[PDB]
């Protein structure tokens, strides 16, 4: 799969799996979150050399006018646990889709 | 990859006459009927005529009709207007991560006539071109039919090669002829080393070549 | 409706090579756009295209020296070409897919509109107006070698344009130095020889020169 | 929001759905499958200035909050469909359901 | 790890500008590349980059009149400036971002390393070659005994020119001045060296990229 | 976003203290995305100081950085020859288009004892004589400081507007400048005068000197 355990040290120019940490006050503006103060969100990037894009690939061969190029993109998505307060009372909550796990070529 | 092949190379027609031209893929192209034709006139884009084999573009006169399928194709003009003599191409679409398109060669269509010998002229080089340091030596052969012709330079006795290029125009716009010229290039020092030049024309209304010269200083 | 090619007359070997297609009264999310060349004396060559959808495709012979893209919001089709030889000069045209893409029914590889072109010259030569010397005639012939010029374009005329009759301006030659070379020559009575007055009027634009030659025996 | 209803009504230079009608036997080689003899499968296209995931917002926020952005957002997938087919297997039929064929709505991710 | 521009160095008014930085050593999908242009007697002036996540941002100024991308499979990034102009005159620098994107710590406005920088000059003048003069040795009697010599570099476009002695072996006492615009519309310049009056073989060698023009003139008294 | 550097210019001795100032109109992002440059004639800028205060490797221990937020100082503890350059900021900023700006630059040069020129003339070459041009040379070897008078004299007659002069950058080590001024005359004109003389005038100097030639022998 195109996640960071073969992406992270393998940095080659297809479609992978890249490395953005994210700062939540520098970054985003979001003051209220307590822990933790950022979060590796990643994202996906690169050349790109499911059964919709398998066919797409495979009809813009053998079609004389092929139709669209793939793009690389986000494929699954991880919540995040996050700590803040309401007042001075402690709050968990998990945040949803908040990082990038794995990419794809669509 | 695939190769389109047009024949013939020309079609000499007079104006009435049914024009016949054949266009051959190395490849069956895509569905059997990705095949177009146009056609060219001089300083102009190309102009779509049939797409599908068979399908005459909006516009298009009737006399125009094409047919084939897969690797084996046919253009066919009833009966040629003047107009219509102009360079067609074929245009094939196939499948492949590279070459979705080609063309064919081009098959010239050219207007008939009688068979006609050049008026042959030679033409020293001028005063004021040898004040430089080159000299061009000029063969014109004039008002001609068909376009095959060849030009042999003789220095002395010597047969010349690699030191001439030669133009021909397109057919004259009231007689249908094709006039030559061929030019001899040397420097004014390998020019000044010899005496007479000459230009040997060779064509099918000739019963043997002609010679026009001069000798170097008349 | 409507395709128009832009680009730099001339480019030096080796360098870039940058070309616009302009396009008017479609949509580039709609239709697929070609590039076709045409070098001078030989027929037409497919490049490539960009397709409706945004695939590019190009022609084996290529070896990644071409990139067509597109820019939708701009109407514009680009052509860049790297490494840039002598073999590169030629008329590149834009030519529209006849029909929309993705239909059940394709375009059956016919190309319309197209647009008139634009001529590409690749040399390292500098602009320079021709020297233009007599052929004097001995019917007769008589002319002018306009010769050592650069770029490509020179008109010729006779007696200021009055003389149109058995004239005869032979197609340019690219020389082994890089300068072009022309003649033009005109057939007359031998009779009028010394009475008639017989002059080249030649121009060369792109380097604003103009010479014109007396012809005579 | 980026679907037939949307997208194929106004031919838009922005990221959506495009039609797209694929023949089994000519377009993918596919000469055993029976019926259908093709489909409507579409695709995806066009630019992106149009945030579908929390991800998806983070990075165009942190975009121009950051000096330095990281990925540039592009026309893909969302909603995805199976299409059924029909085969034989000498004279049985067999029918069978290929997931994620179809295209029924784009994103810009 | 190494940054090297590329361009046509003279490009018409109205025309497009296109350049190219090659990249070495290091990967277009860990950093971002920036494009900076410098006009002559002035400051330093960022255009935009394309980033390690492939995102182009520009400065103000740049009014969509460029294109900054990259092809990580050629190891190139570009720039494409449409319709040209006096103003476009400059010296372009590649340069990237000192740090790798998207670690915790960014590259905090440093760039590094730089390209050698490639000179545009927007002009409707075409190519000349220079010609090159001796300026004769001048010895002194006293003080040394030493002897200035040299050459004049005249009437070349575009800039620029590089001048060597006795190629290469000759560097210390050496001063290349920078170019000067003639009323013609030429670059002049002159190289000059300091040596034993007591030795008057020495060359300058003389190279005009644009015109393809290299000569090497003894000076000689 | 606006970084103003100041001062424009700085000139001080080897050993003493330099204080470049860098104000930014709006905060740089995380308060010090501040970086430091310093560039030397006909080459890239070098990195020295990031992240406002942190040392590139291979700096010298005298270059310092401090500030947080708008207000920066490069600081060159004690000054070297080799320090002369023009020294630029750049900084880091959120934004839609803007993420980073380079200040206008100080320019710092190194004060020395001064020093007079040694004085040279070079007449025209026969070579370049043969073309309607004629250039007389007087180069201003290793001087200092920067100012200097050059006066042409044809035959005793003062030169107006027919010359032009160019400086080298200070050498490295002895911080001493050079120049040429170049007289172009035609070669008409040249070869109808006598005596060609370059008249100096520098700090260096207790009165002017003047290097001069006769045509001829």
């Amino acid at each position: 799969a195109l996640d960071a355990a073969y992406c992270f040290r393998n940095v080659q120019d297809n479609c992978c799996l890249r490395p953005l940490y994210i700062d939540f006050k520098r970054d985003l503006g979001w003051k209220w979150i307590h822990e933790p103060k950022g979060y590796n969100a990643n994202f996906c990037a690169g050349a790109c050399p499911t059964q919709h894009s398998r066919v797409l690939s495979l009809y813009n061969t053998i079609n004389p006018e092929a139709s669209a190029s793939p793009c690389c993109v986000s494929q699954d998505l991880e919540p995040l646990t996050i700590l803040y307060y309401i007042g001075k009372t402690p709050k968990i909550e998990q945040l949803s889709n908040m990082i990038v796990k794995s990419c794809k070529c669509s | 990859e695939a190769v389109l092949t047009q024949s013939p190379g020309t079609l000499s027609l007079s104006p009435g006459e049914r024009a016949t031209l054949s266009c051959q893929s190395s490849q069956s192209v895509y569905n059997n009927n990705y095949l177009s034709w146009f056609q060219q006139k001089p300083g102009q884009p190309p102009r779509l005529l049939i797409y599908g084999a068979s399908t005459l573009t909006s516009g298009v006169p009737d006399r125009f009709s094409g047919s084939g399928s897969g690797t084996d194709f046919t253009l066919t003009i009833s009966r040629l207007e003047p107009e219509d003599f102009a360079v067609y191409y074929c245009a094939g679409g196939y499948s492949g991560s590279s070459d979705k398109y080609a063309f064919g060669g081009g098959t010239k269509v050219e207007i008939k006539r009688t068979v006609a010998a050049p008026s042959v002229f030679i033409f020293p080089p001028s005063d004021e071109q040898l004040k430089s340091g080159t000299a061009s030596v000029v063969c014109l052969l004039n008002n001609f039919y068909p376009r095959e012709a060849k030009v042999q330079w003789k220095v002395d006795n010597a047969l010349q090669s690699g030191n001439s290029q030669e133009s021909v125009t397109e057919q004259d716009s009231k007689d249908s002829t094709y006039s030559l010229s061929s030019t001899l290039t040397l420097s004014k020092a390998d020019y000044e080393k010899h005496k007479v030049y000459a230009c040997e024309v060779t064509h099918q209304g000739l019963s043997s070549p002609v010679t026009k010269s001069f000798n170097r200083g008349e | 409706q409507q395709l128009q090619e832009s680009g730099p007359g001339l480019v030096k070997p080796s360098e870039t090579l940058s070309l616009t297609c302009t396009v008017t009264g479609f949509s580039l999310s709609s239709y697929t756009v070609n590039w076709v060349r045409q070098p001078a004396g030989k027929g037409l060559e497919w490049i490539g295209y960009i397709s409706y959808g945004g695939s590019a495709y190009y022609a084996s012979w290529a070896n990644g020296r071409f990139t067509i893209s597109k820019d939708s919001s701009k109407n514009q089709v680009s052509l860049k070409l790297s490494s840039v030889t002598a073999a590169d000069t030629a008329v590149y045209f834009c030519a529209r897919h006849m029909q929309v893409g993705g239909a059940p029914t394709g375009s059956m590889a016919a190309f319309d509109p197209w647009g008139p072109g634009t001529l590409v010259t690749v040399s390292s030569a500098s602009t320079k107006g021709p020297s233009v010397f007599p052929l004097a005639p001995s019917t007769a012939a008589l002319g002018c070698l306009v010769k050592d010029y650069f770029p490509e374009p020179v008109t010729v005329s006779w007696n200021s344009g009055a003389l149109t009759s058995g004239v005869h301006t032979f197609p340019a030659v690219l020389q082994s130095s890089g300068l072009y070379s022309l003649s033009s020559v005109v057939t007359v009575p031998s009779s009028s020889l010394g009475t008639q007055t017989y002059i080249c009027n030649v121009n060369h634009k792109p380097s604003n020169t103009k010479v014109d030659k007396k012809v005579e025996p």
